[PDB]
């Protein structure tokens, strides 16, 4: 599974900043090893205060999640 | 009651508020318009 996608939310001020980088891996089982860069992709001036995060997956999926 | 309960500004906010009289375009006794009195904690910003 080589689509590794990852993601950087922040909730700042009333805006959402959105970083993500795309790179193709081959350790699924753990995160690999190596460094890379995530780039700001959007940033949404909502207003909300965000205390409770719920991934949306569709149904008739291994993930990672971590603190800043 | 207003700043910290019905719109919260931040402390370094660059910006502008413009005020309009409105007596003959709200004015009915109007009920439909009120205010938030109380409130355990103060507001964020944008909330």
């Amino acid at each position: 599974f080589k689509n590794l996608r990852e993601f950087v939310f922040k909730n700042i001020d009333g805006y959402f900043k959105i970083y993500s980088k795309h790179t193709p891996i081959n350790l699924v089982r753990d995160l690999p090893q190596g460094f890379s860069a995530l780039e700001p992709l959007v940033d949404l001036p909502i207003g909300i205060n965000i205390t409770r995060f719920q991934t949306l997956l569709a149904l008739h999926a291994a993930y990672y999640v971590g603190y800043l | 009651k207003i700043a910290d309960y019905n719109y919260k500004l931040p402390d370094d906010f660059t910006g502008c508020v413009i005020a309009w009289n409105s007596n003959n375009l709200d004015s009915k006794g109007n009920y439909n318009y009120l205010y938030r009195l109380f409130r355990k904690s103060n507001l964020k910003p944008f909330e």
